[PDB]
């Protein structure tokens, strides 16, 4: 494990690292004032689907006070509707905090703010959820199945192996890889600068950027950490960047289904998922992407 | 040495013929193609099974392991194969039925965005980097050997086989293309691009299957229905 | 059975007043606050800590859907935390007392008794009654007060063996729930306690005296009759032991409350009235209001 | 038969003498520091209480530290009831076992007025009105003594048993000796929480005067107001 890449490959890694640290609070300290849960048929097959999405997707919420208190929340099992949208207005507030932490992560990326405004928007829309999951995997724990997010601590609920859910299977598989923080931020650059996303005008620019980040990542693993049992790791990471788009796809259809029935999405969230120029249409994103205060 | 990069090429060559001379000479520089695309898909599914059987060690896997892999992978394995054929033509995509589809017959059939996506993301990149066939058979052998597929009797055998492909393609891509140092990576970089397109394709297959006004043949229908699979399960033991 | 008509018609008047003012489900308990998201002044806090220490409970709160909230209190340290479970307790009091000042107020004997002595009588039995009622919802096996949606579970020092018995307040409930009493027996202890002649301030002492006597023989003979003979022979003795121990538990509580209020003013004006915190109908302005309309 | 109600009476008569003739003939109807005096009678009667306990059957065959626990827990109310039962002989105040007679002026000006008046209206004035017999007194006390809800007992399931035998014996006696008074046995037990509530308000005074320090407190009384080391009590019980 000795190190050594091109100077360009070195500056671009630390460009991400000091963009990650600059915009990602691993303690979620600045995340408060958020919402919390409370203290006509045959189309309903649509409803049956929504409940199916969530019934593998159960979590024990938990708030720690600065004292020693644990305000723990456990989820209601399902026998009906409206009980299921419990954490939904809370999660909607979490993402609004994560996503502007995503928008800012890209906002400070030099390559990113060099792309035109109507291209930054497009890159963020298709990478928002992708970026969220990779950030959440850093704070994910295997032998408890919880996302220790500072004061918040979203746990897991055994039922029978909900690895039958790929979403969960992702976080588990991505975690057994034991990635260095330098690799996480490269997967983010790779995910953020994907040229296939709907709206990417400057295709060649973004395409080149991705490849750069990709080889940088492989070379990182190749000449840093290369305990020769660490081959195939670029493969495993590649397999995860690939799975991250099944997960992205399937959870976008998920979100759509839910909002279809129960509208809860924040004016941000709607812009990030589509719920005429873009800047007129993504005015809150437009403002967040010109913002210097 | 245990997954010879030449045996992979043998498979690709045995199931894919040379570029047609009309295409090589003249190409490069209706009223629902969707039925034809589906027709091509069902045709290629029989080809796909014969392809995978030639790929080393795939036939010694448990019988229902081969099914799971082919089933999880068929959609992107066909997209890889038709995106590679289509670098021969100047525009559009070329199906294995010979039919040449355009982005007018694709835009007026609803499959506009996805088709253009395959163009600018798969065709336009396999062309510009001059993707050779041995690299295709290897990338496809990778997509095929996906151990993150549910039900696998021994996911660490499929793990091992993807590694041997990864290793062999690594050795080859160095040997054949030294001046291109990060070629092996940009090959793998196409994988998430292939998935995101592949899932948009099933998102179309399932949409046209739902309408019912899109004739779908036995094997393609056996791939779009939940596990079951008798054709697939039969072909593998032959 | 095996009673006098006047005796059985006095149990009936209590069991009436009970269910008419004791909602076992606490359904109308609402808007209650919750623990949110010198050398002498040190000796005070030192003792106040030892009060609340043996009295640590989790606040398992259930919602209509099946969502269970849960509040695990902090661990012992300095500063203001156990004070947090205290505004919740303060509000639980105002609901318990209100249902006590209505249990008495709808009792005929208590109606006839003049206001000033009704005031006096409640003040001496107020806390003593709450515990008698809370024991009806106590579970010795699990160590929680199943107050409907809300539960108050007993924390574990070394869960192997509790010895929370070292706290008299708890041991009372374990001692009492051990006897396995009927609703009639429970409501009879409440009247013996409510109609205690030795409460400070009682003017018409003789009436209340003879009354407590009446409730006593009634309870003495309920056990002689209804319960099997060489089996529940030494009951009433056991019940009398509890009514005696109640005077201690009331004693403990009051000095306890006085000290906590001194270092942390948290008393409902109702609490103040019932526990005398800074003519008798004029001094108790709000307890006056609750009786006679 | 195992807790003879007569054995209880023998104990009461052995440790308490007759009502004095001056009291009988003059006290009734038809400044030296009250508190010090009260604490002096308390210490005096604490030795008496140990002698009384040893005469109450089966008490002395208990584990030694059980006897300590029982006595330490109940000494307070065993002495309050005993002095309350003497005071029914006099008209107005309390008669300590030192012979001293205290008033509601010597108590009011001493700050112990409320407890004083309470003991008058609740213990004395009720022991008198129901004419509390000494055998009943000696049984109520045996009951207060045998408290199995006291911490540390080697076997509460004997203190429970022995309390039950007093309960049965007192019940039989109270039936026998007073048939015309049917609810009498339960009016006696009704005095127990009245005794406790008064018994604790006295320690609430004993501690307040122990803290001021300007109230002389003798050895045995000091040992009782002190958390357990106990030399006196533990010694006496073996003699
Ligand atoms: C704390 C970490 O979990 P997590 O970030 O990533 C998934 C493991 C997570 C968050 C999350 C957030 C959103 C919003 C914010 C866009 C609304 C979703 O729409 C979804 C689903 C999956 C329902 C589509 C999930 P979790 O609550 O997802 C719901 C199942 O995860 C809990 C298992
Ligand atoms: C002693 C602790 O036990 P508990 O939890 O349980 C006993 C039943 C409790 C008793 C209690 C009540 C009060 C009120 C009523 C005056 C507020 C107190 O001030 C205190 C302390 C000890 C803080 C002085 C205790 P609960 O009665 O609170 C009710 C308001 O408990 C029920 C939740």
């Amino acid at each position: 494990g000795v190190q050594g890449l091109t100077e360009e490959q070195r500056m671009m890694i630390r460009e991400l690292m000091d963009a990650q640290m600059k915009t990602f609070d691993t303690t979620f300290s600045h995340f408060k004032n958020f919402r919390l849960p409370g203290v006509s048929r045959e189309e309903a097959a649509k409803w049956s689907q929504v409940r199916k999405d969530l019934c593998s997707l159960k979590v024990s919420l938990q708030l720690r006070g600065e004292d020693g208190s644990v305000w723990n929340y456990k989820p209601p099992a399902d026998s009906g509707g409206k009980e299921i949208f419990s954490l939904l207005p809370h999660m909607a507030d979490m993402s609004t905090y994560m996503f502007k932490g995503i928008i800012s992560f890209a906002k400070v990326i030099s390559y990113f703010r060099d792309l035109p405004i109507e291209d930054q928007i497009s890159l963020l829309k298709g990478a928002a959820f992708e970026l969220c999951q990779l950030r959440f995997n850093t704070v994910f724990n295997a032998e408890t199945g919880t996302w220790e997010c500072g004061r918040l601590s979203y746990c897991l609920e055994d039922t029978a192996q909900l690895l039958l859910e790929p979403m969960l299977k992702f976080h588990y598989m991505l975690k057994k890889l034991q990635l260095h923080e330098e690799e996480y931020v490269l997967m983010q650059a790779i995910s953020l600068f994907s040229p296939d996303r709907p709206g990417v005008l400057q295709h060649r620019v973004v395409d080149q950027l991705q490849e750069q980040f990709a080889i940088t990542l492989k070379s990182y693993i190749e000449c840093n950490r290369p305990q020769p049992a660490h081959r195939f790791l670029f493969l495993k990471i590649m397999a995860m960047l690939t799975e991250l788009r099944s997960i992205n796809a399937q959870h976008t259809q998920r979100l759509l289904r839910i909002q279809d029935i129960h509208p809860f999405a924040t004016p941000l969230m709607q812009e990030l998922f589509g719920i005429s120029s873009l800047t007129e249409r993504h005015k809150i994103l437009h403002r967040l992407l010109q913002e210097g205060s | 040495e245990d997954m010879p990069v030449e045996r992979i090429l043998e498979a690709e060559l045995a199931v894919e013929p040379k570029t047609e001379t009309y295409v090589e000479a003249n190409m490069g520089l209706p009223n629902d193609p969707v039925t034809n695309i589906c027709q091509a898909a069902d045709k290629q599914l029989f080809t796909l099974v014969e392809w995978a059987k030639r790929i080393p060690h795939f036939s010694e896997l448990p019988l229902d392991d081969q099914v799971i892999l082919l089933r999880a992978g068929w959609n992107e394995l066909l997209i890889a194969s038709f995106s590679h054929r289509s670098i021969a033509v100047k525009d559009g995509i070329l199906l294995a039925t010979g039919l040449h589809v355009h982005r007018n017959s694709a835009h007026s059939a609803g499959v506009g965005a996805i088709f253009d996506r395959v163009l600018t993301e798969l065709v336009s990149k396999m062309r510009d980097m001059q993707m050779d066939k041995t690299e295709l058979g290897c990338l496809r052998a990778i997509v095929l050997f996906n151990p993150d597929s549910k039900g696998l009797s021994n996911p660490a055998e499929v793990e091992a086989l993807r590694e041997k492909v990864y290793a062999s393609l690594e050795a080859y891509c160095k040997h054949k293309y030294p001046e291109q140092p990060g070629r092996f990576a940009k090959l793998l970089l196409r994988l998430p691009a292939l998935r995101s397109i592949g899932l948009k394709c099933l998102e179309h297959l399932f949409f046209f299957k739902l309408i019912g006004d899109t004739p779908i043949d036995t094997f393609l229908m056996e791939m779009l229905e939940a596990p079951r699979h008798k054709i697939l399960h039969r072909l593998l033991q032959e």
